[PDB]
């Protein structure tokens, strides 16, 4: 893949133009790079959605509602 | 007790440092007694003692 992509990239030094074929390398050598160092985000709660109560939430626990993006900002530097 | 307060543009803390809780006290002792004594013979108020009260 690295090969390919630095060889595409500096083939217009020598002002010469590439064959179908060499693109078409350079192309799946690159798709499989990509799909090595894939990763898909999944969606977590909003933060303001219920538990249902078939969790058994209770108090002295934050398990009532779903845990969202905590804000961080406590004490004197918030204000 | 007495405290000072901060000034900041948006009520911003951190850098600076808070007051401190120094106690004192005001302490009263006794003194010395006030004594007066006197003291006279038998015979003295046998005879010249007189108005003693």
């Amino acid at each position: 893949a690295v090969g390919y992509q630095l060889l595409l990239r500096m083939l217009s030094d020598y002002s010469l133009e590439p064959t179908p074929q060499v693109l078409s390398n350079a192309q799946r050598s690159y798709d499989a790079l990509m799909t090595d160092t894939l990763v898909v985000p999944s969606m977590r709660r909003r933060g303001d959605f219920p538990v249902g109560q078939g969790n058994k939430y209770d108090v002295f626990t934050s398990d009532r509602y779903y845990p969202g993006d905590l804000p961080l900002i406590d004490g004197d530097i918030p204000n | 007790h007495q405290f000072s307060s901060l000034r900041t543009p948006t009520g911003d803390i951190s850098g600076q440092n808070k007051n401190n809780l120094i106690s004192g006290k005001a302490t009263g002792r006794v003194g010395n007694y006030i004594t007066v004594a006197v003291e006279y013979q038998q015979l003295e108020e046998a005879i010249k003692l007189n108005q003693l009260e």
